[PDB]
């Protein structure tokens, strides 16, 4: 993968 | 230089300075244990010595939430752009080449 989410 | 030896932002002020003094800006938004964010780093590195005339800095999003947020950065790595002033683009995730054709624009 080429993101990472951060859901807060 | 390098992904190592440029300046990290750790503070608003800083950061709004920085947009209104360099003609041609870049920031890289990461976290330290994104594995993308990491792999990024050699290939900014290419670019930092790639772009002399652009400003390459970085923002650790978890140092420093309250610039993340300015910038509306949910995701890493986000390569923020700015011209003359203001800033102008994101390239979200680790995409070295729409990062140096979103670099070569400016």
């Amino acid at each position: 993968t080429p993101v990472c989410t951060t859901e807060v | 230089s390098s992904y190592t030896s440029i300046t990290k932002l750790t503070n608003l002020t800083e950061f709004r300075n920085l947009i209104k003094q360099n003609d041609k800006l870049v920031i890289d938004f990461y976290a330290t244990w994104c594995g993308p964010s990491k792999m990024m780093q050699p290939h900014l590195t290419k670019l930092i010595q790639a772009y002399p005339d652009v400003r390459f800095v970085k923002c650790d999003v978890d140092e420093s939430p309250d610039i993340a947020k300015e910038c509306e950065v949910t995701a890493m790595p986000t390569f923020v752009l700015g011209k003359d002033g203001q800033l102008i683009g994101k390239i979200i995730g680790a995409n070295p080449t729409a990062l140096e054709k979103g670099i070569k624009d400016l």
